[PDB]
RNA sequence: AGGCGAGCAG
DNA sequence: GCTGCCCGCCT
């Protein structure tokens, strides 16, 4: 859910898939592990996989339509989420 | 005294009949049969003890006049926890008809102060008149003291039946069947439309040939329309009465619709397909497979392209009728590709003559690719070996014969019975790819080993628990069935006659068969036990480790790896080359493991592996393509994807640029709409309601 | 979170 | 034929 939310949140503000690719990877400090399991997804939440559908931003509201988080989670609207 | 060679069985009312032929065929119904109940005493009581008490309860509840009652000694070394190894047992024959409750089992846990264990509770009647009589496979049975047979007799019990030494097996009437087939898009039901039917009652010629046929939209026989045709089919076919009827995919798709044509039409004769006389059907017509089986009991269903027919066809891809054909006879046949939703078999003559004699041709084809690849013997010799249903043996079972064989060599021996990897190298491999079969691993390590019931201790309340290796039950059996084998090579080492020589053929597969299933009895199961299991899994695993390092030696490089096969890469582009390699590392693995006889299987001249089970390749026999596990093999990928995809592997820098060039014309192709729609026809089945779906 | 493929135990 | 769990893959 955090990754849902922060990606297409990074999209929304204008990253491009390229250095999206780079910061995500910069991020996890294996690359084997990575193009097997997390470019398919992250390239297809941009819409450049499957159906072609650049997925719109999640809102407030469908931030907060998502299972609430619990440890080891951080998405959400911290106005809930936190105390 | 009365004669009958028996062939198959059925049960009804708490009563056993066995269909047989006295030649014409003949019944004889059992009844008196006992299911032989044996309770274990407690500690401190005797058999006497558990008659006084339980026999007057069992008279009580199932009111009998008399009850037979003896002591017998027997042995247990099975897998249920603290039942001791030997012991006095009770042995009641409680009949399977009783006045009341017949339907009614003792449960096996019934815990009294004489007996605290029972045995035999639930079992069955075909199965305890075949273990008690000791009757191996169909025989001869001496025979002393309904149906749409001419002969019917009965016998008032069980032991009236004895069996026969007597090797042979008298003629047979057989029949072929191939059924052309409609589909309605209104019921979505297929709809008979002409039968071919050709009795072979003794390149073979029939002795008879027939054809039915009903027009689809408006000797030969012709009818108004399906009922009056289905009708005379049931007539005729009690007046042929044959003794195994044959065809291809008999087993889940034509015998399957003939029988639901049978009832939408509401035929009283449909007990014609098998032998016994019924007048309604079953109540509740999965399942359907099974009423089916039980009604046709009584005729014999000889498929051809089914499981273990195409066991015996391995170089069949799609076994449909004109492959088998060819690959079994060496005869061209094209197939006619005949839809009766076209108008013109509604008023052109010529063409539903041309569909007549396309479902003869079927017709025949069928039959002599039957009696050909000789599925009839090689079943009736696995059968006499194991002692269970050859009916069961042509349906295509696994727990079939790994437990009717156990049965009966265990009961012949007074033993009480419980109740009822290497990572494959993928890519192209240039040079030749030999199949070996290591479908002899697993027995060979219980001979050697001497792992069974009775050798290896295992703590039988902790079944995850590996226990120690120790001659035994099971080992003896396999070493008897191995040295029967033995001596067959013998004979075929010596004999002159083809004749005989391919009956010894016949007779060193089954045992091969017959060896090489007998995993399936505590591996998968009425003889599961998870220790001896897990036991030879390792010991196999070690055996397959020497081999990986014995090929390492030999300048080998496996590509692929299993209990079942083992996959070499000879280093050699030459057919000679590759067989003495393969001939050398089967010598030297048979030397490592003198009871561990392996042989090449198959020949790839160019090999594409993809994954375990996900192959392609070049087999040699001449050269032939072979596929198993990509795209082409699925129902989800058109027929336009599976000529794609063969020719794709028939060219494999040439050969890349020519799939450049052959994939832009099939793009030409496409994008102008210049290929038939039928060849980019797509298949998927719903294994349950179309609504009833998530995704 | 869902579907296609297997293997396991009931 | 039906369920649970393990991994591999796609939306
Ligand atoms: S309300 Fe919460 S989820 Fe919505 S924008 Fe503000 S911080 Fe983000």
């Amino acid at each position: 859910y955090g990754r849902q939310q922060l990606s297409l949140f990074l999209k929304g503000i204008g990253l491009s898939a390229d250095e999206a690719l780079k910061f995500w990877s910069e991020a996890f400090t294996t690359m084997e592990k990575f193009n097997k399991e997390y470019r398919y997804s992250f390239r297809h939440n941009y819409g450049l996989e499957g159906n072609r559908i650049n997925y719109k931003p999640w809102d407030c509201h469908t931030i907060l339509s998502k299972p609430r988080p619990g440890r080891g989670d951080y998405h959400g609207c911290p106005f809930r989420d936190w105390s | 005294t009365f004669q009958m060679f028996w062939l198959d069985y059925c049960e009804v009312n708490n009563t056993l009949i066995l269909f047989g032929k006295v030649c014409v065929s003949a019944m004889v119904q059992i009844n008196g049969l006992c299911r032989e109940l044996f309770f274990l005493p407690r500690e401190g009581k005797t058999p006497t003890d558990i008659h006084e008490e339980i026999i007057p309860l069992l008279m009580d509840k199932y009111g009998l006049d008399n009850i037979r009652a003896k002591p017998q000694k027997m042995k247990y070394s099975f897998e249920l926890p603290d039942i001791p190894s030997e012991s006095d047992y009770l042995k009641v024959l409680l009949p399977y008809q009783t006045p009341k409750s017949s339907r009614d089992t003792i449960p096996s846990d019934l815990s009294s102060d004489t007996f605290y264990h029972v045995f035999g509770g639930n079992s069955n009647i075909f199965e305890s008149f075949v273990i008690q009589n000791r009757i191996m496979g169909p025989c001869w049975l001496d025979i002393k003291g309904a149906s749409h047979c001419a002969v019917e007799v009965s016998v008032d019990k069980p032991q009236n039946i004895t069996p026969t030494t007597t090797k042979t097996m008298p003629n047979l009437r057989c029949l072929s069947l191939s059924i052309q087939t409609l589909m309605n898009p209104k019921e979505n039901k297929q709809e008979i439309v002409s039968i071919t039917l050709s009795a072979y009652r003794n390149n073979i010629k029939p002795d008879d040939l027939c054809t039915l046929v009903r027009p689809p939209q408006s000797r030969v026989r012709l009818f108004n329309n399906e009922k009056a045709m289905l009708s005379c089919f049931c007539a005729m076919l009690k007046v042929e009465d044959p003794d195994v009827i044959i065809g291809h995919r008999l087993q889940n798709v034509y015998l399957d619709v003939l029988a639901h044509r049978m009832h939408d039409l509401n035929i009283p004769t449909f007990s014609s397909i098998g032998r016994r006389l019924r007048r309604t059907w079953p109540e509740k017509f999965n399942m359907n497979h099974f009423f089916i089986s039980d009604i046709c009991s009584g005729r014999l269903i000889c498929d051809i392209a089914n499981e273990m027919g195409q066991s015996l066809t391995p170089k069949c891809q799609s076994w449909d009728l004109s492959e088998m054909y060819q690959v079994t006879c060496e005869k061209e046949h094209k197939p006619l590709d005949i839809d009766y939703q076209n108008p013109q078999y509604q008023n052109d003559v010529n063409s539903m003559t041309m569909a007549l004699q396309e479902n003869i041709t079927n017709c025949m084809i069928s039959a002599e690719v039957s009696y050909r690849i000789q599925l009839l013997t090689l079943t009736k010799q696995l059968t006499n070996l194991a002692g269970n249903a050859w009916a069961q043996t042509l349906g295509g079972t696994r727990a079939g014969r790994n437990e009717y064989i156990l049965l009966h060599e265990f009961s012949r021996n007074g033993f009480i019975v419980p109740d009822k990897v290497f990572e494959p190298e993928k890519g192209l491999h240039k040079n030749y790819v030999l199949v070996m079969d290591f479908n002899s691993l697993y027995p060979s390590i219980i001979q050697e080993f001497n792992i069974c019931f009775t050798t290896v201790d295992r703590n039988k309340e902790d079944i995850d628990e590996l226990p120690s290796v120790p001659q035994g039950v099971l080992p003896r059996l396999l070493a008897n069935l191995v040295d029967r084998r033995r001596e067959v090579k013998k004979v075929m080492k010596t004999e002159t006659d083809p004749h005989k020589r391919v009956q010894c053929d016949i007779r060193q597969q089954a045992l091969k068969l017959t060896a090489n299933s007998m995993y399936g009895c505590l591996g998968y199961s009425r003889f599961y036990a998870k220790p001896l299991a897990m036991l030879v899994t390792n010991k196999g695993r070690e055996i397959l480790m020497n081999t990986r390092q014995l090929a390492e030696s030999m300048n080998l490089l496996v590509v692929y790896g299993d209990t079942d096969s083992v996959m070499i890469d000879t280093g050699c582009d030459n057919y000679a080359d590759a067989i003495k390699i393969g001939l050398g590392f089967k010598r030297l693995v048979n030397e490592r493991y003198r009871l561990l006889e392996i042989d090449i299987d198959n020949v790839f001249k160019k090999l594409l592996l993809h994954a375990k089970k996900k192959y392609a390749a070049l087999t040699v026999n001449t050269t032939v393509l072979e596929v198993k596990g990509l795209d082409m093999k699925r129902r989800e990928f058109c027929p336009l994807s599976r000529d794609v995809s063969i020719h794709v592997l028939n060219t494999i820098e040439e050969a890349l640029q020519e799939v450049y060039d052959y994939l832009e014309d099939i793009r030409i192709k496409v994008e102008t709409n210049n290929i038939r729609i039928d060849k980019y026809k797509i298949n998927m089945k719903l294994s349950k309601d179309p609504k009833a779906y998530p995704g």
